[PDB]
RNA sequence: AUUGGGCGUAAAGCAAGCGCAGGCGGAUUGAAAAGUCUGGUGUUAAAGGCAGCUGCUUAACAGUUGUAUGCAUUGGAAAC
RNA sequence: GGCGAAGGCGAAAACUUAGGCCAUUACUGACGCUUAGGCUUGAAAGUGUGGGGAGCAAAUAGGAUUAGAUACCCUAGUAGUCCACACCGUAAACGAUAGAUACUAGCUGUCGGGGCGAUCCCCUCGGUAGUGAAGUUAACACAUUAAGUAUCUCGCCUGG
RNA sequence: GGUGCAUGGUUGUCGUCAGCUCGUGUCGUGAGAUGUUGGGUUAAGUCCCGCAACGAGCGCAACCCUUAUCGUUAGUUACA
């Protein structure tokens, strides 16, 4: 359980006699066990703004199911024009990410990977991307069951 | 699935 | 004996052009006619699995949902089957979010079991007009929560008499993981249904006669006596 | 942005057609393999790095050892 | 709605001319597509020559008007508005989507050709839109003729 | 004494006009919303109808007194 805070974000709604800042903020409740989520809630102060993104980002949790600490293949995640690649790094070789993306990736309990950034990375879009290659990931154990092999490689 | 537990 | 050509008394005649493509690949490869036709044999066997498993799951222990809202006849079917089958079920219109959205859920039955047990227990505590307005909302309760207040506990199973027009209901179903049985008509989505229940429900004569086996299937799960699924007759029920 | 990007409202489709060259090009059979891959051989100095060793206060560094692109000849390969 | 390469094409008659849709199991034997370059046409307006100018109307005249008006306002009025001979070669020349090619839900259609045939209707073949699944984009929206899946070729894009 | 384009407070005002927010769940990556929309009922978000809505909070809401019908405790400094 780590509960870390990707950004907070300011916005306005354009209304005369005081315009209104409900802002939004973003977090992503993990527990490096395979368990992911994330939730924004748009509140007014602090507090009540971290409980009702931790409620969202916790009630949203769903596990992955893990591999070899490092992933296998590389993959590409794509959102919002935003995409990053993923390649394998070997057990001893070391994890290379960026601050919230590192989060990202320790929140799944992975090990050192290999990563890349392509297009405009806003955090949302990154978050969104991530997001897309977790779930985007087939599996060799798949291919090999759904198909006729007995190599499973 | 068929079952329930 | 269970679903047979004898007891079908209706199965096509549904409105035409109103259909899925790939519901036209599960069931009735395509009529020159285009009139909506449903298979004989594999809804039966649809049927007999749908039976079974209810069977078992009611053998589990668990606990089950039925759904009517039509007109009059399939509410009419629910609300028989309701004061014959203990099971949940809506006598009235779907508000929406009734499935997803579960902790309002707990907390309209918990104000409707407040109202109830004071109703029950008050012999003078509330004026006249203060007792005409609690037995409003005691009305109100009982027009949608009514049908589910007796359960106070999410309901494992449950039917569907037409997922895609029951939209609601099938989306929030499609939420969570419980398995769901549906009436599937020609113009739904199999994948959206746990399991294929793939007959017409648009021509009352049809569903009226499912309507009936899931009664029977509850009733002889429940260790409760059963009427029909295993009968050489059955009773007219046509609309007048 | 071949590798490693697009062209509708952002920067992007000539106003359109004829439209040569060129590029891309229906199927089947054969050979040569020109291209291509590959085998033998030669050459591609040293020095540069990659790695091992030695001399250094470990050290940068110096020396020792090998590592290679690429080209040519010759034997094949036949899918394209 | 149809003909269309777009721009565009409607009071009608004839002459000449292009292409079209529908099936060709008959023919040729890949002869096909794109397109550097080149060629052609290419709204309107406008310039030159001949006509003539119904109608209005650039410029210009008078009159309102506001603080001001060579304006929106009113009455005029010239060029021009037409074609034949010459040119211009541009646009919101837009469907804001280059061409050619293949596949892909579904529904409502609509028209024409083929047959059934009394119109109706049926499907087939082409044009033709709307709806809409999946999918695509940031969205709008596209959505079987895509802005989905892709290929070949050309042309363009590189902050203001 | 000045200083409400520097204020507290207070008032006028739209207006006794039906509109204004939050919790849960849902469309979407957002700027937002669904309830708050559309039909009937009142002055009214007052209610329900249908409806990704269900609920909750403010206004509204109504709980006051006088009157209108009667009765009750009490009777003058009313009656008489």
């Amino acid at each position: 359980f780590e509960e870390r805070i990707v950004k907070l974000k300011r916005i306005s709604k354009t209304t005369k006699g005081g315009r209104n800042m409900r802002f939004s903020v973003l977090v992503v409740v993990g527990n490096r066990k395979g368990k992911i989520g994330y939730g924004i809630a748009k509140a007014l102060e602090v507090p009540n703004a971290i409980k009702k993104a931790i409620k969202a980002a916790h009630n949203s949790l769903h596990t992955i199911e893990i591999h070899k600490g490092s992933i296998y293949h590389e993959v590409i995640g794509r959102s919002g024009a935003s995409r990053v690649l993923l390649k394998p790094a070997p057990q001893g070789t070391g994890i290379i990410a960026g601050g919230a993306i590192r989060a990202i990736i320790e929140l799944a309990g992975y090990s050192d990977i290999y990563t890349k950034n392509l297009g405009r990375n806003t955090p949302i879009n990154m978050i969104h991307a991530t997001m897309d290659g977790i779930l985007k990931q087939l599996s060799p154990r798949r291919v090999a069951i759904l198909r006729n092999k007995n190599l499973n490689e | 699935m068929g079952n329930f537990d | 004996s269970l679903a047979k050509l004898g007891e079908m008394r209706t199965h096509v005649g549904m409105v035409k052009r109103y259909w899925n493509p790939k519901m036209g690949f599960f069931i009735e490869p395509e009529r020159k006619h285009n009139n909506d036709h449903f298979v004989l044999e594999l809804q039966r066997q649809s049927l007999q699995t749908a039976y079974n498993y209810v069977k078992e799951v009611a053998q589990n222990n668990g606990q089950i949902l039925f759904v009517g809202t039509k007109n009059d006849y399939v509410k009419k079917l629910v609300n028989n089957i309701a004061k014959r089958v203990d099971v949940a079920f809506i006598t009235q219109r779907w508000l929406g979010g009734t499935l997803t959205n579960f902790k309002t859920l707990s907390i309209s039955i918990n104000k409707l079991n407040k109202l109830v047990e004071k109703q029950a227990e008050n012999a003078a505590d509330l004026t006249k007009k203060e007792n005409l307005m609690l037995s409003r909302e005691i009305e109100r309760l009982e027009k949608f929560f009514g049908g589910v207040k007796s359960l106070k506990r999410l309901p494992n199973l449950l039917i569907v008499d037409d997922p895609v027009y029951e939209k609601n209901a099938v989306a929030e179903a499609n939420i969570l993981r419980i398995p769901v049985v549906a009436l599937c008509n020609t113009n739904t989505n199999p994948e959206l249904v746990d399991f294929i229940i793939p007959a017409n429900n648009h021509q009352p004569q049809s569903t009226c006669l499912l309507m009936n086996l899931l009664a029977d299937a509850v009733a002889e799960a429940k260790a409760m006596p059963t009427m029909f699924a295993y009968k050489p007759d059955e009773e007219i029920q046509i609309e007048i």
